[PDB]
């Protein structure tokens, strides 16, 4: 609380590119997640496989 | 089979260990199994989570 | 409140009660059983044989 | 953060659960990628307690690994699973 504050933008250029590719990066394995869960029977199969 | 009535069989270090083994460690791993299971369970108000 | 938050919260009673009985039968398996309460007092003897 | 978007937010369990998932990526990854980088000079050690600092940091870093890609997908499928599970029961 007593640190932290809310920035006020101005991200540096290679700290805001790996923000965007975090940012990618979390919604391709929100489509994953999303593709496992509707294929919800074929990934618990392949967790007894494993 | 070898010797018979007249040797005994003796065990030292870590056969001694072995031998008079009661068997603890997997009781007390199923112990803290049924624990973790118990306050996983209280955390979310559900059994089966 | 003490026993109130208990009430909605069935399962955290129920886990409170086999986390006590658990320890219980804990207990019990590792507590020796004896007669009576020990009130021998301690003895040493000493032998010697001429 | 599945069981709490479920019961309070109104989410749907497959809604939930990607949520929870999202909103959990970033810190698994920040403290998988922190204590993996951590313990790779371990698997590089030399010197004295060679061989043991190989064999800790060799199962360390690759269950790590593990953890921080295979079990961060999965943990949201056995939520949604037993959650529906649970509706069942409830039905």
């Amino acid at each position: 609380a007593l640190f932290l504050t809310r920035n006020e933008s101005k991200p540096f250029y290679f700290i805001q590119k790996f923000n965007d590719f975090f940012d990618w990066s979390t919604s391709v394995f929100s489509s994953g997640v999303a593709y496992i869960l509707k294929r919800t029977i074929r990934f618990v199969l392949v967790f007894c496989i494993m | 089979q070898s010797l018979g009535d007249e040797y005994s069989i003796a065990w030292s270090g870590s056969a001694y260990q072995e031998v008079s083994s009661k068997g603890a460690g997997a009781y007390a791993f199923v112990l803290g199994m049924i624990f973790v299971f118990l306050i996983l369970a209280a955390q979310y108000e559900r059994w089966l989570m | 409140m003490f026993s109130k938050f208990f009430i909605e919260r069935p399962i955290f009673a129920s886990v409170v009660a086999i986390i006590i009985s658990i320890a219980g039968i804990i207990g019990l398996a590792n507590l020796p059983v004896e007669q009576y309460p020990s009130l021998t007092p301690p003895t040493v003897q000493v032998s010697a044989t001429y | 953060f599945a069981m709490e978007e479920r019961l309070k937010k109104g989410k749907s369990i497959f809604e939930a659960a990607i949520n929870a998932a999202k909103l959990r990526f970033r810190p698994i990854i920040m403290t998988s990628l922190a204590f993996t980088f951590g313990v790779l000079p371990m698997i590089f050690a030399t010197g004295a307690g060679s061989a043991s600092r190989h064999s800790l940091g060799t199962g360390l870093i690759g269950g790590m690994i593990a953890a921080s890609t295979l079990a961060i997908f999965f943990v949201p499928l056995f939520f949604y699973l037993l959650e529906n599970f649970n509706e069942w029961l409830d039905k």
